[PDB]
């Protein structure tokens, strides 16, 4: 039921970011312990916090004309990211017995908080035929 | 099944108070607890104790038997500062129904409705159902609802009260044939000149599936392709296939066919070569 | 000594502001009054404020390609305002004692922060060739 | 010559306490005070107290004569907090000096000099020469250096300290002949039909001075041109001036010339027009 969800609209991000302040700050729940833990530990609750920020992201900008805007890559990058969460919604697992303790509130800036999308990317790209049955633990 | 000690269905606790629930049973199990964000917090034992607390802890609580019964009550912590309890994003298919997450921790208040994000109108055709519990449902959800903020809204002791903004995100009702398209009806060259043919395939959603053919025994597959996609608006996606052919051949020449089906239909497109 | 520093690049602001988050503070040492009093009040003192926060706010931006981004057109607008310093130093009375107190440091969203570029242009326009017998009393607020 | 009861040329009176000048003159005025902003601050008494003195307040105090005669005496007040005084913009000319006004309050510091504000390396041919009283001047200005940022630096009893950024804006010494360009040679056409022409001037600044001549019994000049300017570059500037002639006649008919001079030469292009 998910198709081809990622674009080549994730190649403008070079371009976003050189467009975009590097000390304005991006509001993003960061998931503790996603640079040590594999994909699947963080991946779904990542993408669903991508799409609120991406969604907050472009109500900061105005739709301007033809040429390439923040406000349209912006709500591209939107798009994938919107389509993962529903591609990770069927391969939920049924939860019992998990509660640790919700993302934290973190800012970062935008070359931050687009490397953070693009190793999402790359870490649902591998998530489809790979080996993850490791128990998500503090190791 | 198992008895709850508070012996009501609903029970309305204060933010920083304790929380203390019993359930007895002989053949007693664990507790369950549904988060906000479909999680479940167990506790094996018979009273959960909860000091001070917190909104989040709104929610159903579940006694569970070894026999196999079970036995709820809903628990609304209510906090002044949280009335409604945010968090996850609003997507629904097109044609079904799409929950506003936004469950109250006050059920003693009035007026509980959906209202757009910026005070404006919403939508003529736009149909709502409220439910303490688990938030405001939007019925039969339509394309032209893509990105519509909503919030929802209370009264409480006269004076209104709004939850944080709801981006509605709508997946579309694959229900259409997709769009293929070629530049040119029919070319030639001499061997050795390469050649490239761009299709274009349109369509509202990713989950097209695209291919190029070289049908001249059979219809036979090539799996020699560039894929390129866009999203060129909310319901205009966009593949960009390219057939491209290293030193051409007596080999490599007849008709080629650009397919490319929806779980509705399909379409195709064919050009003409000849090397 | 002064030619034509005002260019048509002006005209990128509407663009400019619409790629720019409306919520991004961009820091301005605002002189107090300049809503109510004459242009040539504070002309000269916010000409150098904002040259000096247009160097800072492209410091915030990387050169990309072609393609009109933030940093050219924030490059440009700095061109202009730099001129209007030199401008303004030409016309710049001889003092004698005058000490108010400096501007205070306030910041604005990029909108608000574009129209005080904006009438500072504007006020420049019209300060060549005009009466500026207006005094710089803060009481005359029933706008003057 | 007025007599400063401080008889010395430099003083350093510490923040925070009270700083007082006197000068004795029979014929006494007023006394004078540069601000790192250039301002006069007056004063018309013989004793100027200055009450927990301001870091500000540095600087060069002169007691004026009625005969016409000056007295002068450098104050520092020095202050660990704000070492330098900042505050203004970085401009200067090219082949001139650019004076990086960045004044201390501390003489007593060792090493007085220009880092760059990332702490990269400084151009090779860049030299500055450090000044207590005014700031580090910038000897012989290039336009390599047009964006440079720079920070001034000082130790300060081994420790280093640093200013806030400069970021150095040049003007360009003119020294090149304008260029000025026209899309047609010739052209021609009947009465009534409107014509317009766009000049293309370029040149390294704004200065430029550029006009439209009707040249048939002399070269006469017509205010009813156009102007549009853009900065393309750091020293590309360009100003298209549009001739516009509504309804032609037989009088608008013959050579126009596009003149443009720069304060160094001057260049022209000419059109042919007859109707
Ligand atoms: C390529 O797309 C083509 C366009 O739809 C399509 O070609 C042929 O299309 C016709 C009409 O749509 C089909 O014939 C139908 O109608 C006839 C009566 O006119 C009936 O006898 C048939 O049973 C059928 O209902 C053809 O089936 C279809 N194929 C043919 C013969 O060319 C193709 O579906 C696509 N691929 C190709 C070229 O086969
Ligand atoms: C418009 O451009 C014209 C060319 O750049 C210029 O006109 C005259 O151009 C001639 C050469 O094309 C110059 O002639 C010089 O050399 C000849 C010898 O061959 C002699 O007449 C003199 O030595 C002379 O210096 C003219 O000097 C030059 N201008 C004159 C005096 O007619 C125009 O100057 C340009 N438009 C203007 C007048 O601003
Ligand atoms: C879109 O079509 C493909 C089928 O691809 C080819 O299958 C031939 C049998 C014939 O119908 C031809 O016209 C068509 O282009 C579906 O994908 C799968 O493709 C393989 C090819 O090896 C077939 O063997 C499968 O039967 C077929 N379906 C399966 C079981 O995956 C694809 O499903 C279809 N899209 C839909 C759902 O409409
Ligand atoms: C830049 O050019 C302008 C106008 O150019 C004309 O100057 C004439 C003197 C003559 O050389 C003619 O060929 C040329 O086209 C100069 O400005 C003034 O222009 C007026 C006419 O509009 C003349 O009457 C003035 O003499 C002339 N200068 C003065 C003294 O005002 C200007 O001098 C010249 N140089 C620059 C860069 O300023």
């Amino acid at each position: 039921i998910c198709g081809n969800p990622v674009t080549d609209n994730v190649k403008d991000i070079t371009k976003l970011v050189a467009n975009l302040p590097n000390d304005y700050m991006i509001t993003l729940n960061y998931v503790a312990g996603m640079d040590v833990l594999p994909s699947h530990c963080w991946l779904r609750d990542m993408v669903i916090q991508l799409s609120l920020s991406l969604t907050t992201l472009l109500d900061k900008f105005s739709n301007i004309s033809e040429g390439l805007s923040n406000y349209s890559i912006i709500d591209k990058l939107g798009k994938i990211v919107d389509d993962l969460v529903l591609c990770m919604e069927e391969n939920a697992p049924k939860n019992i017995k998990e509660s640790p303790k919700r993302p934290e509130t973190r800012s970062f800036t935008p070359e931050e908080f687009f490397s953070i999308f693009n190793r999402s990317i790359d870490a649902f790209k591998d998530f489809m035929v790979a080996s993850d049955t490791s128990d998500c633990v503090l190791s | 099944p198992p008895s709850i000690h508070p012996a009501q269905s609903e029970l309305i606790v204060e933010a920083g108070d304790t929380l203390s629930l019993t359930c007895i049973d002989p053949d007693f199990v664990r507790w369950t607890f549904k988060t906000y964000f479909n999680e479940m917090v167990e506790n094996k034992k018979n009273e959960w104790i909860q000091e001070k607390a917190e909104a989040t802890r709104t929610g159903t609580y579940t006694c569970s038997n070894s026999n196999g019964l079970t036995s709820s009550i809903y628990v609304f912590v209510r906090d002044p500062a949280k009335l409604f309890l945010v968090g996850l994003p609003l997507f629904g298919k097109e044609d079904s129904d799409a929950l506003v997450r936004c469950p109250l921790t006050d059920p003693q208040v009035s007026q509980y409705s959906l209202i757009e994000c910026d005070g404006k109108s919403l939508p003529t055709d736009l149909t709502f159902v409220p439910n303490p519990k688990a938030g405001i449902t939007i019925k039969n959800v339509k394309r032209a609802y893509h990105r519509l903020c909503v919030r929802c809204a209370a009264q409480r002791d006269g004076t209104w009260l709004h939850s944080d903004k709801f981006t509605l995100k709508v997946r579309e009702a694959i229900k259409a044939i997709p769009v293929v398209s070629v530049p040119e009806t029919s070319h030639l060259l001499k061997k050795g000149d390469t050649f490239t043919v761009v299709c274009t395939i349109k369509d509202v959603s990713t989950s097209v599936n695209s291919m190029w053919l070289k049908m001249n025994p059979q219809p036979q597959h090539i799996a020699q392709v560039k894929h390129n996609s866009w999203h060129r608006g909310d319901f205009n996606y966009e593949r960009q296939e390219t057939l491209t052919i290293s030193s051409a051949r007596v080999d490599d020449s007849g008709v080629f066919m650009c397919y490319a089906n929806n779980t509705f239909g399909s379409a195709n497109v064919t050009t003409t070569l000849k090397v």
